[PDB]
RNA sequence: UGCGAAAGCAGUUGAAGACAAGUGCUUGUCGUUCGUUAUAAAUGGCCUCG
């Protein structure tokens, strides 16, 4: 004996994005500019907003700490590398440093320039130094034990600066750009405050990211170019975006099936996914109500269900989450010869399959026509009738109540290719069994009588849509 | 694969030495670390005038020279490029002898003359090898003595084969070792084979064997990737290393023809199992593996050329498909002038597409089985025929069909004896020559029903049966291979309806839709302007055709008016066909109270 | 199981106008936006923005109207104007192309997909007016 | 240097006689119960119940005597009549041979004869010392006689007396016990029950008894009996019918009991040996064990094949042994035996040999009786009428192709048989079943088809065939419409490819093409890619039309892509398409209708002579090395050198090949080597004085290029295919399911008592 | 049934004997033969182990 055979009834990178279905939209008093997430355990992150930075946790997706202390606007929102501090700039130039998890205390506040500090970050190879960048166009690099004077004070833009960077391995190596086009690269190391080379972007930067050590990909204006420093120059560059590329985020080793994935923002509420192992090329998108200023999602150590979120100049932040009898127990450790037979159940099989396979021909055929019941699932149990040659048994009993219901999908299902051929071989038995009951019937005729509308509409469409094909065939 | 144009290198000098042509490939050495598929230059050593450097492209130039006496004879020479004790150097080793009382080895070394040194060799230095990684120079002795020095011709390690008179001597690498291999001369036609191993001593002695059968002296050998190639009397002889055993022998047609003596040979490789032949002033490059003649070259402005040397492509690893190969051309003229040439070559892909239908190598049925069941003299008859006397239409069927015993006036399967093809075709030439004008035997239906009719006489063959309109039906229905061009213009000429029928179907029979629709952009407008018309005067093939002439004609060319026309009998048709499919699918397919009247 | 299904057919391998509102749909990807400008049955609409769309542009709007319409081939009907109307403006210009059948092969297969119900679909018609012509008489 | 021998086995042995039924068993279970011997066409196997494996296997070609012999057994007896592992064979013709199992073979046996004048024995039994043998001696009925065997000692000779006599026997049965005989006669008939070694037991009485009134009055199938069966003790006999109606009869009153569940022609009925369960199969596929104290049943469905025979084999009825027909296969009949332990209804050992899938039907099989005449059954009427027409075919027609595809697997050697919507995989190594898999959707065991369901035709495998590499498996498949239909005439034309990592067993699906080239287009050819391309990773396909396609597995996809195309919309037809590869992989030989095409690779198309045209249609192009190729058209094969172009050898095949085999098979009856060289296969029929049944065979090995015969072997059947194994030896298949192969002190006495106890 | 592609192109489906029923005659059947390439329908549907 044999087990009874089952009836039968977009791409991987895809499908894992797909699972982000959880949204709830907040509403901020100002325009959320900054958007980071916290390298640790639970992953909180942060958001810049008005003059005021909130912290929502993770798992449970609502403030936790919220930091007004700032009397101006709050221009970042980035922590330290341990996550226990965390820097923000203001438009007095003021950036402050604070205990996450402790808005009360202030640890240092420094007075970067008079001019609005729109950036500032810390270093992320070492712990000690912070950066900040300024309208006065110097990007000083600042150290926790000296609040008095900069380390050093990296200089030569002559537009705002509202980009900064620090590339992976390369702890000497500073990447700016600024709102000339050029995006400028400064050796630590060395005695600095002149670029080491200059990279022209043509159009203002407005976010420079390192995607990779030796790879950078600067998204400004209208398209985002990956460049890199060993050739310095860009390996790829990608248009798709409308409005002006604001903000980029990257995460790498994640368990997706693509390993590392490149979110961008548009400005012109696209937010997209793009894959740097295939030349940075579109895998997936969202649309959001207005322009996205800022875009970040959980590290890749997130250890728990994973997030999107996304800023909006309206103050909107978008929030989309993955989500992921004392010897009844003895189980024979120490037991001679072990030995299991228990086999599991079959899955739960359907109305129309339990028919078929006690051979209730007709039943089935009741059930393939039946209220909220899938269009492909009904083509199925009818192929499987057509293949049991189970047509004109599954037709005998019936009269005109019992018969509409199946003409009334073929009204339908004729418009279908997949359906058409299986729609014809059903229409002609019934056709060829009920000739007479369809004299003296009326509904039946009236029933048909639009059945032959429309099978003359299916002709025309052919008609023309093999007109369509030989024209293209002269084209060629 | 193809030869190029040989391009000129240099001009060899008028010596004594060079005057003799057949000798001047061994007073010309070519160094083997210097030409190879990624080298641009050629360092070449001229007996008796210097040894040169050359550069080959983008122009010829040459690079560096170092003159030696005109009483000199080079006997090996070697450049490469390495490093020595760091700076970039060049190390350049020269054998030279004089008059065979002395022996010169001779060690210059450049920088990209450091340094000069030169010592006496016990005998004349056959091969040359030099390894930069460990500044060492390998020389080979015609005595048997392999003398391993320093880059200052100080003598570290001699070792002797035990061996004299030495012939020949090659090296070559595998797998990441030295290896290098010694012929030697023995009488009765034999000769010892020895493998030795370059790591006590520096030199193991890996295999000795002794070969019979293998003579030199009208023998020209070369080696390639293991494998050992000797060409004597028009047979390549084919051997393999590490034993040498011999593998294979090819027979070279072309080459028996040569009478000993005047036609110079030299023989190089190319490529895996490929390798360069000349004789006098033709080039040929041959496939030993498939046996085929990949490519040939005649050069009529030289009288002879001679290849030295020439850069062997490893195609199995090597997506690159052409190298170069140098050698000696020697004009015609009372004052001959030797110079020194280059051959572009492309090998090829080293797959038989190269070698397919061009093989260098130049019938009566037989019983199935030579020994209780179901079955299912061309000559003289030849003579016969052409004995009758002219316009003899019955007695040349007669002759014919009681001899051959054929019954039925078509080909039948049991005419297969008759199938051969060289009776056939005088058959046709005698029935040509034998009838002309209006009347033809029946022979000529049955060649013409026959599926081996020869392709030579296919061309013309329906202009022939023109005046007959049987013999141009039986044609098209039967007759094998009839060309497309000529089905066409015959379609094109003709306006019986009948005959206009059967054209149709066999040309989409015999040809496919690409091949037919080239033929009709060539075919003139007026033709097909009026079978359009004949159409707007088995149908649905003719109406295809006309789908393939319409497209052939294209979308400029087609003219409104017949535009017009054509397509109110294309509304014609379909309006028809349309009512067909309608008659087709035809031709497919108690009262509660009643009054009646009963009978009584 | 999850083996995945295809057809020899696949060549993969081997005012009122709104034609901004398309062109910028087209370039962006946007499905959403796209959906909007597809919902017009105009004909004189139709004719308007294509009339209007870049030919570059126009290749690849022949891509999407072939993946819309095998998704969905009740929209087959409405979706084959705008095929229509594509080829007709920019006929010359995808004359001058040089790959089609790769690039258009989803459009092929759709179309090719479609006319195999004209022959059995008309075989009803013929057996399906029968017992019409029966019961209308009777 | 080469030689044939056989290697495998063959179809288990059946007692083929019409009138006996439900004694069609003749394998029998050992008296301890720890092996099953089995006798077949060629061979006696002997396994062993416990373990499930062939413990011993005697061939009748080892032993001289047997070799001569074999003439069927009709019955095996455990131990020696004469006279603890003998065993006694009872062939047809008379000969008794004493045989030894558990042991080796003696070259010399105890061989009899006993003395039949005109009878061909039946069958024979035994009681207690005690033996009977039943005879066939000759309206279309065989006539059956009970005869007294004893073995006299001081003649050392098997004595036959007579007992009985019935005529015109139209059906016969025999109790579980061996005592007791029931025979249906016409003397519109009439049942006699007699016992065998007493005379206790002798009852008769017309059938119109048991039949009822309205049985008369329906057709005839409710009339018409299909089997029967008696009890030990003899108060019982069960009667079948063609319409599915089972009627117990009590002998002693001749009252009638309705059993009725099956919905055809029951075919097998069996008591128990206490009698309180009739045990009952038919076309179902399904085993119902009807509970007589209740009228209940227990069912065992989706047995592999409809149930031919049935019996309790137990001191207890501890196992059950089943008859399976495998009725899909109408070209041959594919009798399966399973023995199931009745504990839980569970296969302690499935017994099969190698089912090859012909052409054409075969010899004198003939479909089962079923309650219609439909194509994988006879009705009553049918099965005389298809006897004659069948025998008239095979003698008049020209068409015998009978031939078989036929796969080999390079990594395992395994041979695997496209069977009807499944694949068997067979070890000739071993010659036993490793696996079979439905590799089709449709009704394969969803349910056991009867009636009009009889005539549905499952998706047919028409090509199976691997990669080199082996890992990969590509499959072509045509599923069939339903009669009666609008769209009864769309055959769809599958494709799917199918890989399996070599420790398990079973393949798992990972592509599935649906209606390739188009639509309602055959595949006519396949060629699998060799190593140089794609390292064996694709794949050509072949229409009658000359499109071809190049498909492969991307890695990046996962999957098999279409990689390559060329579509020459050829208008005419030609189901004749060969192609040949070669091992480079540069060019493509595609020979369609009367011509061959050399296409490059690179640009797909004509080489840039391509075209070369032959005398009539070409059934097989092949390449034996590179520099030849060998091209078979249906009436010469021709060596072609494509070095120079010129043909080297022309071999006239019109005398034996003209239309008696359909347009590719020339390729799977043509083999060759990748180094040695090619054979050729021919087989014609023997006749003495009009076309007899038996057919002979010739194998010619050839050189490449034809020059020379290496060897000419004779074999004496039809050999349905041939094929080379990765090996030297070539495997051929006979019709006989026959694979042969050509190719190149105190303490010792103490120890043996402690033995003994 | 032959050929062919899958579409289709041609060609068949006869005679004797026996039995049953109805009234020598009529019809229907054949576990009967010779020759030619040559609707169904006995209320009767598939086990259990979570």
């Amino acid at each position: 004996s044999t087990a009874r055979p089952r009836i039968i009834t977009t791409t991987p990178e895809q499908r894992y994005w797909r699972q982000y279905t959880s949204a709830q939209l907040v509403k901020e008093h100002n325009s959320v500019t900054h958007i980071s997430f916290n390298p640790q355990h639970p992953h909180d992150f942060a958001v810049t907003s008005s003059t005021r930075v909130q912290i929502f946790s993770s798992r449970t997706r609502q403030v936790i700490k919220t930091f007004s202390r700032f009397k101006d606007v709050v221009y970042s929102a980035s922590f330290r590398s341990d996550g226990k501090l965390l820097c923000a700039g203001d438009a007095t130039g003021l950036v402050s440093v604070y205990d996450s998890y402790n808005p009360r205390t202030i640890l240092l506040s420094i007075n970067a320039s008079t001019h609005p500090t729109h950036v500032t970050k810390f270093h992320t190879q070492d712990n000690k130094i912070l950066a900040t960048a300024s309208d006065d166009r110097v990007t000083r690099l600042w150290d926790i034990s000296n609040a008095y004077e900069p380390q050093l004070e990296l200089t030569g833009a002559t537009d705002y600066v509202r980009t900064l960077s620090f590339i992976p391995a390369a702890p000497h190596l500073v990447a700016t750009g600024s709102y000339d086009g050029l995006i400028r690269l400064y050796d630590t190391r060395s005695s600095g405050s002149t670029p080491i080379y200059s990279l022209n972007h043509d159009q203002p930067v407005e976010n420079v990211i390192a995607v990779s050590p030796t790879q950078i990909v600067s998204c400004g204006g209208n398209n985002f170019k990956v460049w890199d420093l060993t050739s310095n120059k860009k390996l790829y560059e990608r248009g798709n975006f409308n409005k002006a590329v604001t903000c980029l985020d990257y995460v790498e080793n994640f368990d997706s099936p693509m390993q590392s994935a490149l979110i961008a923002s548009s400005l012109d509420g696209h937010v997209k996914v793009f894959d740097p192992l295939d030349n940075f090329q579109v895998k997936f998108g969202w649309k959001f109500s207005g322009p996205v200023l800022s875009c970040a999602v959980s590290p890749s150590t997130a250890q728990g269900n994973r997030h999107l979120v996304a800023g909006l100049s309206s103050g909107l932040l978008a929030i989309r989450t993955k989500k992921k009898m004392r010897g009844s127990e003895y189980q024979g450790d120490q037991e001679h010869i072990i030995h299991n037979d228990k086999v599991r159940s079959q899955r739960r099989m359907r109305a129309f399959e339990r028919n078929i396979n006690q051979f209730k021909w007709s039943e089935a055929l009741d059930n393939a026509f039946v209220p909220g019941m899938a269009k492909e699932l009904t083509l199925t149990v009818l192929q499987e009738l057509r293949k049991r040659g189970k047509v004109r048994v599954a037709l005998y009993g019936r009269d005109e109540s019992t018969l509409e219901p199946l003409l009334n999908w073929c009204l339908k299902g004729i418009e279908d290719v997949r359906s058409a051929s299986i729609v014809a071989d059903w229409v002609a038995v019934v056709l060829e069994l009920y000739g007479n009951t369809l004299e003296s019937s009326p509904v039946l005729q009236e029933l048909m009588i639009d059945l032959k509308t429309k099978v003359r509409h299916e002709i025309h469409k052919s008609k023309e849509a093999q007109r369509i094909e030989g024209m293209l065939q002269l084209l060629t | 694969p193809s030869l190029s144009q040989p391009f000129r290198l240099a001009t060899l000098p008028k010596i004594a030495s060079l005057s003799n042509f057949s000798l001047q490939a061994d007073y010309v050495q070519v160094a083997d670390g210097t030409f190879n598929e990624s080298t641009n230059n050629i360092t070449l050593g001229i007996s008796g005038s210097s040894i040169s450097q050359y550069i080959i492209n983008p122009t010829p130039k040459l690079t560096f020279d170092y003159p030696i006496p005109s009483t000199n004879i080079i006997t090996a020479c070697n450049a490469e490029k390495g490093q020595a004790n760091k700076r970039n150097v060049e190390i350049w080793a020269f054998g030279l002898m004089v008059n065979k009382g002395n022996y010169t080895l001779n060690v210059i070394t450049k920088a990209l003359f450091l340094s000069q040194y030169k010592i006496k060799a016990k005998a004349k230095v056959m091969s040359i090898k030099i390894d930069t990684k460990n500044s060492l120079v390998i020389a080979i002795l015609q005595n048997g003595l392999i003398e391993i020095f320093d880059f200052k011709l100080t003598l570290l390690h001699s070792f002797d084969i035990s061996y004299d008179n030495l012939k020949y001597a090659k090296w070559f690498t595998e797998n990441g070792t030295e290896y290098v291999f010694v012929l030697c001369p023995l009488q009765d036609d034999k000769v010892c084979y020895k493998l030795l191993e370059l790591t006590s001593s520096p030199i193991k002695e890996l295999s000795s064997t002794i070969i019979e059968g293998f003579s030199f002296e009208n023998s020209k050998l070369c080696y390639q990737f293991g494998k050992l190639y000797k060409l004597n009397q028009g047979k390549i002889y084919i051997y393999s290393l590490p034993h040498c055993q011999l593998q294979q022998v090819i027979e070279f047609p072309m080459v028996d023809k040569l009478s000993p003596g005047d036609d110079l040979i030299s023989f190089q490789p190319v490529s895996v199992n490929r390798v360069l032949l000349t004789v006098n002033n033709v080039i040929y490059l041959l496939d030993l593996l498939h046996c085929s003649t990949l490519s040939q070259r005649e050069l009529t402005h030289v009288k002879t050329f001679q290849l030295l040397k020439s850069a062997v492509i490893n195609s199995e690893k090597s997506h690159n498909s052409k190298t170069i190969a140098i050698g000696i051309s020697t004009k015609n003229g009372p004052n001959p002038t030797s110079s020194l040439e280059i051959i572009n070559i492309d090998v090829g892909t080293n797959t038989l597409k190269d070698s397919l239908g061009k093989s260098f190598q130049v019938v009566i049925l037989k019983p199935l089985f030579d020994d209780r069941v179901k079955c299912n003299h061309c000559n003289e008859v030849i003579e016969k025929l052409s004995a009758l006397q002219d316009n003899d239409i019955t007695s040349f069927d007669d002759i014919f069909f009681k001899e051959l015993k054929i019954k039925e006036e078509h080909y039948t399967e049991k005419d297969r004896y008759i199938s051969d093809p060289g009776f056939l075709n005088k058959v046709l030439d005698l029935i040509f020559g034998k009838f002309s004008g209006n009347d033809y035997p029946k022979t000529l239906t049955f060649l013409l029903t026959h599926p081996l009719f020869p392709l030579s006489r296919t061309r013309n063959l329906l202009s022939l049966l023109r005046d007959q309109p049987r013999l141009f039906k039986q044609a098209i229905v039967t007759c094998p291979n009839l060309p497309l061009n000529e089905l066409l213009e015959e379609l094109f000429s003709i306006r019986n309806r009948e005959l206009l029928l059967d054209i149709s179907f066999r040309i989409l029979q015999d040809f496919t839709r690409d091949s037919i629709k080239q033929e009709m952009k060539k075919l003139s407008k007026l033709d097909v302007q009026n079978f359009i018309e004949f159409i707007t005067s088995q149908s649905t093939q003719l109406f295809q055709l006309l789908s393939l002439v319409l497209d052939s004609i294209g979308l400029f060319s087609l003219e409104g008016a017949l535009l017009e026309n054509l397509t109110l009998y294309i509304d014609k048709q379909v309006e028809i066909a349309e009512r067909n499919t309608e008659l087709w699918n035809l031709i497919d397919t108690l009262p509660t109270y009643t009054m009646e009247y009963l009978d009584i | 199981g999850n083996a995945r299904v295809t057809s020899g057919d696949n060549f993969k391998h081997v005012t009122g106008t709104v034609t901004v509102i398309l062109s910028q749909a087209l370039q962006s990807n946007d499905h959403s936006l796209l959906e909007t400008v597809l919902n017009n049955r105009d004909e004189r609409v139709i004719r308007d923005t294509i009339f209007r769309l870049k030919p570059a542009l126009a290749v690849i709007l022949l891509e999407r109207l072939a993946e819309r319409i095998a998704r969905q081939t009740h929209r087959q009907g409405p979706l084959n104007v705008w095929v229509k109307w594509c080829l007709i403006i920019h006929g010359g210009y995808l004359v001058s192309i040089p790959n089609l059948m790769s690039t258009l092969s989803s459009l092929h297969s759709t179309l090719k997909r479609r006319s195999d119900l004209l022959p059995r679909l008309l075989a009803l018609d013929a057996r399906l007016d029968c017992t019409i012509n029966k019961f209308k008489t009777l | 240097q080469y030689k044939l021998s056989v290697v495998s086995g063959g179809k288990p042995a059946l007692n083929n006689l019409s009138s006996v039924t439900g004694n069609k068993n003749i394998a029998r279970l050992s008296q301890d119960q720890r092996n099953y011997i089995i006798p077949f066409n060629n061979q006696i196997k002997v396994y062993s119940v416990e373990t499930r494996q062939c413990v011993k296997t005697l061939k009748f070609a080892n032993n001289s005597l047997l070799s001569g012999i074999f003439e069927s057994i009709v019955k095996i007896l455990l131990g020696d009549i004469t006279v603890a592992h003998l065993i006694t064979v009872f062939t047809n013709n008379g000969h008794v041979i004493v045989l030894n199992y558990k042991g080796k073979l003696v070259e010399s046996p105890k061989h009899f004869k006993i003395s039949l004048a005109d009878e061909k024995l039946a069958n024979v039994f035994h009681s207690e010392g005690n033996y009977r043998i039943l005879t066939t001696f000759k309206n279309s009925l065989q006539s059956y006689r009970l005869y007294a065997l004893t073995f006299d000692d001081a003649k050392k000779q098997f004595e036959v007396a007579h007992q009985a006599e019935w005529h015109n026997v139209i059906l016969s049965n025999i109790s579980s016990n061996g005592k007791l005989l029931a025979h249906m006669c016409k003397d519109h008939k009439s049942i006699s029950v007699v016992s065998l070694f007493d005379d206790s037991v002798n009852l008769s009485f017309p059938l119109g008894s048991i039949l009822s009134s309205q049985t008369q009055s329906l057709s005839y199938n409710t009339r018409y009996v299909s089997s029967m069966a008696i009890d030990n003790m003899g108060q019982q006999l069960a009667v079948g019918f063609a319409s599915g109606v089972i009627s117990i009869v009590s002998l002693a009153d001749l009252q009638i009991r309705l059993l009725k569940w099956h919905i055809d022609s029951v075919l097998s009925l069996s008591f128990s040996h206490d009698g309180s369960y009739l045990l009952s199969g038919g076309w179902e596929k399904v085993m119902s064990l009807w509970q007589l104290e209740t009228n209940s049943q227990q069912f065992l469905p989706r047995l592999n094949g409809i149930i031919i025979d049935c019996q309790v084999l137990g001191p207890q009825g501890n196992y059950y042994s089943l008859i399976l027909q495998m009725t899909e296969n109408n070209s041959n009949s594919d009798y399966q035996f399973l023995l199931l332990n009745a504990s839980d209804l569970t296969s302690k050992l499935s017994i099969n040999g190698p089912l090859p899938v012909f052409n054409s039907t075969i010899k004198h099989i003939q479909q089962p009786i079923s309650a219609m005449n439909t194509k994988n059954s006879n009705s009553i009427t049918s099965l005389n009428h298809s006897k004659k027409k069948q025998s008239r075919k095979l003698i008049k027609s020209r068409r015998q192709d009978f031939t078989t595809n036929v796969e080999i697997n390079p990594i395992n050697k395994n041979l695997y048989f496209p069977h009807i919507s499944a694949v068997q995989i067979f070890d000739f190594y071993k010659n036993e079943q490793v696996n079979y898999q439905y590799l089709t959707s449709g009704v394969n065991n969803s349910m056991g088809k009867v009636r009009f369901e009889l005539n549905l035709q499952d998706p047919i495998i028409t090509d199976l065939k691997f990669t080199k590499d082996g890992q990969w498996m590509i499959t072509y498949e045509i599923e069939y419409p339903p009669n009666d239909l609008l769209s009864s005439k769309d055959l769809t034309h599958i494709l799917k490819f199918w890989t399996k990592n070599d420790n398990e067993t079973n393949w798992n699906l990972k592509t599935k093409v649906i209606n390739p080239h188009g639509i309602s287009v055959p595949i006519t050819k396949i060629l699998p890619s060799p190593r140089s391309v794609n390292n064996s990773q694709g794949c050509l396909t072949a229409d009658n039309n000359g499109g071809l396609k190049f498909w492969s597995f991307d890695s990046h996809e996962s999957n098999w892509c279409l990689k390559k195309i060329s579509l020459p919309n050829f208008n005419h037809f030609s189901n004749s398409v060969s192609l040949a590869w070669s091992q480079d992989g540069s060019l493509i030989f595609h020979g369609f209708d009367d011509k061959l095409q050399i296409l490059d690779f690179d640009t797909f198309k004509k080489f840039e002579v391509s075209e070369f045209t032959l005398d009539s249609e070409i059934q097989t192009v092949k390449l034996i090395n590179d520099t030849n190729l060998i091209v078979a058209t249906r009436t010469t094969l021709n060596a072609i050198n494509l070095l120079r172009g010129q043909v080297i050898n022309s071999f006239d095949l019109y005398p034996f090949v003209n239309g008696v085999y359909k347009n590719g098979h020339m390729d799977r009856l043509i083999t060759c080597d990748e180094r040695t060289g090619n054979i050729a296969l021919v087989i014609n029929q023997q006749l003495t004085d009009v076309p007899t049944i038996n057919y002979k065979s010739r194998i010619i090995i050839f050189d490449s290029d034809l020059s020379t015969k290496l060897g000419n072997f004779t074999h004496h059947e039809y050999i349905s295919w041939i094929g080379w194994n990765y090996d030297t030896d070539f495997i051929f298949l006979d019709i006989e399911s026959t694979l042969g192969v050509v190719g190149t002190s105190n303490s010792d006495i103490f120890a043996e008592q402690l033995h003994k106890l």
